RNA sequence: AAUUCCUUGUCGGGUAAGUUCCGACCUGCACGAAUGGCGUAAUGAUGGCCAGGCUGUCUCCACCCGAGACUCAGUGAAAUU
RNA sequence: GCUCGCCGGAAGACCAAGGGUUCCUGUCCAACGUUAAUCGGGGCAGGGUGAGUCGACCCCUAAGGCGAGGCCGAAAGGCGUAGUCGAUGGGAAACAGGUUAAUAUUCCUGUACUUGGUGUUACUGCGAAGGGGGGACGGAGAAGGCUAUGUUGGCCGGGCGACGGUUGUCCCGGUUUAAGCGUGUAGGCUGGUUUUCCAGGCAAAUCCGGAAAAUCAAGGCUGAGGCGUGAUGACGAGGCACUACGGUGCUGAAGCAACAAAUGCCCUGCUUCCAGGAAAAGCCUCUAAGCAUCAGGUAACAUCAAAUCGUACCCCAAACCGACACAGGUGGUCAGGUAGAGAAUACCAAGGCGCUUGAGAGAACUCGGGUGAAGGAACUAGGCAAAAUGGUGCCGUAACUUCGGGAGAAGGCACGCUGAUAUGUAGGUGAGGUCCCUCGCGGAUGGAGCUGAAAUCAGUCGAAGAUACCAGCUGGCUGCAACUGUUUAUUAAAAACACAGCACUGUGCAAACACGAAAGUGGACGUAUACGGUGUGACGCCUGCCCGGUGCCGGAAGGUUAAUU
RNA sequence: AGGACCGAACCGACUAAUGUUGAAAAAUUAGCGGAUGACUUGUGGCUGGGGGUGAAAGGCCAAUCAAACCGGGAGAUAGCU
């Protein structure tokens, strides 16, 4: 649900949360949990290599499993859980045999709901089975790009991916950036969407709510002197030259894919 | 007014001790060269 | 106009008197729409302006209480030349 | 030694860091001390630091470091696996009293506790570099129950007043006692017990997880404080004999209650929220390989062991960082009285200090302050500075507005003391007695005692009752930026930077991109509702025309065009 | 509930005076801002010089920053004093 805080303070006015009571009001599973450390956007060099990653609030990594590999075994989800690392919910899900995972949080699944992996698993959301016996024209989400290395495709709130067409040992697919992809006709795909839709109508706000994230702000370029970036420098706000990066590259249409080393996965890139 | 030196005896030997300088081509160069000029105090080890 | 050179533009407001300020005028030297335009409640150790209160800020300084300055004893510098 | 003054959320007390003998005693005054010096953190000499329980070491791990092989790199070397290090975190146990010129939870007295080795006895499935549990965790808020602690009364001892009064509702002091052990309370959490079965926990498992039945509701865990014991003790105001008037033997009364009450404890709890909140070992269990009249395990008793290093002293400072005995800087702990919302402020207690040149004088001028006739911003670049406002309660409060605000808008009224209502009220606290009871730290009734606002009425003093310290000036118009924030350490705090929001663009994951000759790492254990870059900068109304130039993105005929041949 | 309000500790540094061979190579005094947060602080760790880090001032990187410090090339060169 989409509430808008009322404009108690400068602050408060334009926050706008998603409140979910769905989520367990608890703390998750400890035996699916693990340390995840900071890094601040540095290496193993110690360099900042990636801008504006900093501080935030204390995480704990869940385990998710994106594979689906437990075939032939029904589960029940037990329950949805806030996660912290992604922007989709999570479900603990507890299987016939006494085995409990997280999965990634389809659209319509509530408590109680059974799910299944495998070849003969039904056709309803929260199943995974290999995009062979998946119905063309269906909706997808936490697609394997490769056979039996879990999902890395649609893994987002609301995000899915649509089965196009099947020609043979590879499956059209249309991804969410719009790009036709195809993949072999054997990598899992679990039925439906990841169920988080109202995740992108948040309003963080304030400047705060984005340091929670860990985001450390950005500063232009245009105010950085030339010796700090290509922007830089001018008495008073000049900018006359074409916009670039840091380590000048273009940044409005200059396209960076080069890797050719797949070169036929792709149909239709994307626009 | 807080000062440059703020002494602290595990950072000290940390950064500058026998041990640090050995660990490492450069720093045991260090030590030769303080050798060769005689110094009485190789380190600040003690 | 944080932009107007001519310029203290012209008119009105405020003052006994206002190159500032506020409201209009448009002859925009040389505004202008995300290097954003125009508004905007709240906010500001932010810029400008006007009032009440308040006063030694001032007309115009007077006296007083303390620390130095001055004298005695002890110690005893400096720039410069 | 007697006065005076100053600090008292420290200018007191105890530590870490750092220093390293500055500690105590005797002795000396050249130099050092901004003066003298008999004195000193100075010179010289001697003395002083006592631990199974405090800390370190040690066991365990975080960030991170190193890193057998390994991968990579002209060499040097880089990264990293298995491992091994690394506290600022987790892990066994001691308290009170006494004592030295200088140390003590370390010595002494009293009373305890922990972890191991060995031996005896009794009963026994023991076994890990493996499995599970536990350890194990956020912010904010809300009370309730407590204690530290304080006040008063009672009790005990002493006192009868340098000047009017003071045998009383008077004055002064004391009224202290731990860990441990026993009890398991306020309160928090959780349904127990038996049987059968199983694609899970890398194999196994009686353990964990899951499933299906049967039977009972009372089972268990956690838990401040209180009470009992510890304690016929210790301590104790004062006495009594030595008493070099430096102190030691002995003795030593009362040692209770009520009320108030924490930021400390119950509480790693409870409630709630989103930004969703370490790891590993110790510890508790499970079995595998193996060993089973052994070995090992559990309980009792006995005995032995618990090493080594630190321990003085300063530690908001004269001993640390600032060249100084330097208006500076420096983390943690303790937190009395009156007034007060308070850790503000004023005055005080415990305790500690008067800051290492003084003595006179009472000019100009400078510094820091007090007051001021009449005027009241005429000062000045500018109300700079100063003056002024200042508290609580009630009444009252505009334009505008994003409906929250603006707002403490503005403005007005009342504040002391005494008596009465009421020999102290409403309220809080709660004894005795009675009744009930699963007979206990229980429940109900009960109201003694204690504590105690606020208000009304009447009276009364002063020029003045929020009298001191403390403690908003207010209003009108307008530029800029939405806002809280950030910035030129050391002349600029802003209209500059960030910002939420918006848009363009790149990016299909071995992502773009970035650091790297490379390996690899970050991005991300993320996956287009994601991530990078760029510009704009809340919100509201909007964002027009131009693709010739430059760039970017496509295109295809033709022209030109490198190595090569 | 709040990058909410008033206000100590704590963190800052808007104004004025003093000081400027200072008590102090940036402080003192009286006011001033934030004060549950984009807060503050202890300990340890990581990033290295054309590099780091930077809510961006060419700021900061040991009182040194439009290219730190130390040693070396080195007695650089100096048509200039």
């Amino acid at each position: 649900a989409v509430v808008k805080c009322k404009p108690t303070s400068p602050g408060r006015r334009h926050v706008v949360k998603v409140v979910n009571p769905e989520l367990h009001k608890g703390k998750p599973f400890a035996p699916l949990l693990e340390k995840n450390s900071k890094s601040g956007g540095r290496n193993n060099n110690g360099r900042i290599t990636t801008r504006h990653i900093g501080g935030g609030h204390k995480q704990a990594y869940r385990i998710v499993d994106f594979k689906r590999n437990k075939d032939g075994i029904p589960a029940v989800v037990e329950r949805l859980e806030y996660d912290p690392n992604r922007s989709a919910n999570i479900a603990l899900v507890l299987y016939k045999d006494g085995e409990r995972r997280y999965i990634l949080a389809p659209k319509g699944l509530k408590a109680g709901d059974q799910i299944q992996s495998g070849v003969d698993a039904a056709i309803k959301p929260g199943n995974t089975l290999p995009m062979r016996n998946i119905p063309v024209g269906s909706t997808v989400h936490n697609v394997e790009m490769k056979p039996g290395k879990g999902g890395q495709l649609a893994r987002s709130a609301g995000t899915y991916v649509q089965i196009v067409a099947r020609d043979g040992a590879y499956v059209t697919l249309r991804l969410r950036s719009g790009e036709m992809r195809k993949v072999e006709a054997d990598c899992r795909a679990t039925l439906g969407e990841v169920g988080n839709a109202e995740h992108m109508l948040r309003v963080l706000g304030k400047a705060g709510a984005a340091r929670w994230r860990g985001v450390r702000p950005t500063v232009r370029g245009t105010a950085m002197n030339p010796v700090d970036h290509p922007h830089g420098g001018g008495e008073g706000r000049n900018f006359g030259k074409h916009p670039v990066t840091p380590w000048g590259v273009q940044t409005k249409g200059k396209k960076t894919r080069s890797n050719k080393r797949t070169d036929k996965f792709i149909v239709r890139r994307r626009s | 007014m807080k000062r440059t030196f703020q002494p602290s005896v595990l950072k000290r030997n940390r950064s500058h001790g026998f041990r640090a300088r050995m660990a490492t081509k450069n720093g045991r160069q260090v030590l030769a060269r303080r050798r060769a000029k005689g110094r009485a105090r190789l380190t600040v080890s003690k």
